[PDB]
């Protein structure tokens, strides 16, 4: 599974190696987290745990993965039924002693990490000769109103080294104006979720898009 | 000020959505689709004349008892559909939905002060429920659904979200 | 039957020979049809039946009156009490002989027409969106967050046929652009209430404004 691989990759990075969870589509949750791989004992080396607010305790299935570091991915997928946006959801891991290990609470909408946005294209201008970017959100995502997105601008004489944009949540536009002349441009997108209603981690770079001036 | 997320039209309107394809999908249903039982679900007509001039405590009553009704509903939908190896395919996405949108939803509302208004204008002896509609498909489960969400719920949300100071 | 009349025509105009019913305030409904068919059929020529989910069957009064070319329009006005939306209503049309002339169900939400949108303002832009046109929801009508408005694009004649632009529910104002210079146009926009809670037919176009470019 590269792009959950991929992404859990991202949350080591940014977050702790504590128990890290994210949304893709709104319809889905995934835990985690990786340990110094051990010897048997895998995914019954512990027992996860979940609560949704005023709803009786449940489990969830461990899975354990090789993670392409060296080490083990012990992860769960919430069942559907379960993923409940705005809704306190506790979550508890217990190594096979009784002991507790990992210990949260969260709002699934606060941690979603999207898809990359697609199609990205880039137009010069109606007569005005600015760089128009026009890109597609996440697919099969929802709330796309919400999502904002960051561009990345780069080029020049072997001085392109980027410029980023904030775009507008629900907005899948770009205007630049300021481009310099005769100069072959490379733009990728990026997209987000907006607060307060919803958050995140930024997702991972769209396909790029080059364009001359 | 706008009594937060609910009171964000997209919000809400992601889960009316989910519930539009769900009525829209159980259609093409056939005789794959019964519960086998009659399940209780709430009234979902709004009629805009008498709705209009009633207290608006009382559009509170109607929204947050009728959708715990209705997550009654589907709750029991999804146990009814875990058991057997009955047709319909498509079914159990949208139940898993209806269910997650629903526990999202009652969440909503309740910071919207939907179920405590509710249950104080409602804290006087009334007359018998006198009503009692049910459903013997997920059909006409899923309609009810959409028709519940889309109606009195967004009605009521609509009316509630402008709340300023006076 | 004044501005009930033109809504009446309206209707027709677009769909003769079928059952037609709306709502204005959603709280009406008015189903009505016109019989290229006259002299034998009385006043019991037809019997009117409707049935709200789970309500008990009911016949609802007729009317009849002179229409069109040498046609009758039959019209029934749903008593207020059920007028009730978010719920099927069944509606059965049958001849006196037991003959069956329509039978449908329909959602009172679903069938709204609306008074046409006023105040349009066409207006142009020192920029490359030519003409910016702003307008105001049909007077009297509650929800304006969801009402969904389509605006024409009339051209010189000579032959210039259109251009429609459906504007997003809510949205009251739109820039237009790829407007031909040394031309005098005229805009005029519709209006309806939009889906998921609403539905119904696009209204009488609103009054014109002309603009040259």
């Amino acid at each position: 599974d590269p792009k959950f691989e991929s992404k859990a990759a991202l949350l080591a990075a940014r977050g702790p190696e504590e128990l890290l969870c994210f949304t893709e589509r709104l319809e889905d949750l995934v835990c985690f987290w990786e340990e110094a791989a051990s010897a048997g004992v895998g995914p019954g080396q512990y027992s996860f745990s979940y609560q949704l607010e005023d709803e009786p305790w449940k489990l969830c299935r461990l899975h354990q993965a090789p993670t392409a570091r060296g080490a083990v991915r012990f992860w769960c997928s919430l069942p559907t039924a379960d993923t409940s946006s705005f809704v306190p959801l506790e979550l508890r891991v217990t190594a096979a002693s009784g002991a507790p290990r990992y210990h949260r609470v969260i709002h699934i909408n606060e941690v979603v990490l999207l898809d990359a946005p697609v199609g990205l294209v880039a137009r010069l201008a109606d007569e005005s000769g600015h760089v128009v970017l026009r890109w597609l959100p996440p697919p099969e995502t929802p709330m796309t109103s919400h999502i904002r997105y960051e561009v990345d601008v780069s080029a020049g004489q072997g001085a392109g080294s980027v410029q980023r944009v904030e775009i507008l949540e629900g907005r899948t536009e770009c205007v630049l104006s300021n481009l310099r002349g005769r100069t072959r441009y490379t733009f990728a997108v990026r997209a987000r979720m907006a607060e307060p209603s919803f958050g995140g981690f930024w997702s991972e770079w769209s396909e790029p898009v080059s364009l001359l001036t | 000020a706008p009594p937060r997320l609910i009171c964000d039209s997209r919000v809400l309107e992601r889960y009316l959505l989910e519930a539009k394809e769900a009525e829209k999908i159980t259609t093409g249903c056939a005789e794959h689709c019964s519960l086998n039982e009659k399940i209780t679900v709430p009234d979902t007509k709004v009629n805009f004349y008498a709705w209009k001039r009633m207290e608006v405590g009382q559009q509170a009553v109607e929204v947050w008892q009728g959708l715990a009704l209705l997550s009654e509903a589907v709750l029991r939908g999804q146990a009814l559909l875990v058991k057997s190896s009955q047709p319909w395919e498509p079914l159990q996405l949208h139940v898993d939905k209806a269910v997650s949108g629903l526990r999202s939803l009652t969440t909503l509302l309740r910071a919207l002060g939907a179920q405590k208004e509710a249950i104080s204008n409602s804290d006087a002896a009334s007359a018998a429920p006198l009503r009692t509609i049910t459903a013997d498909t997920f059909r006409k489960l899923f309609r009810v659904y959409s028709n519940f969400l889309r109606g009195k719920l967004k009605l009521y949300t609509g009316e509630a979200c402008r709340t300023g100071d006076r």
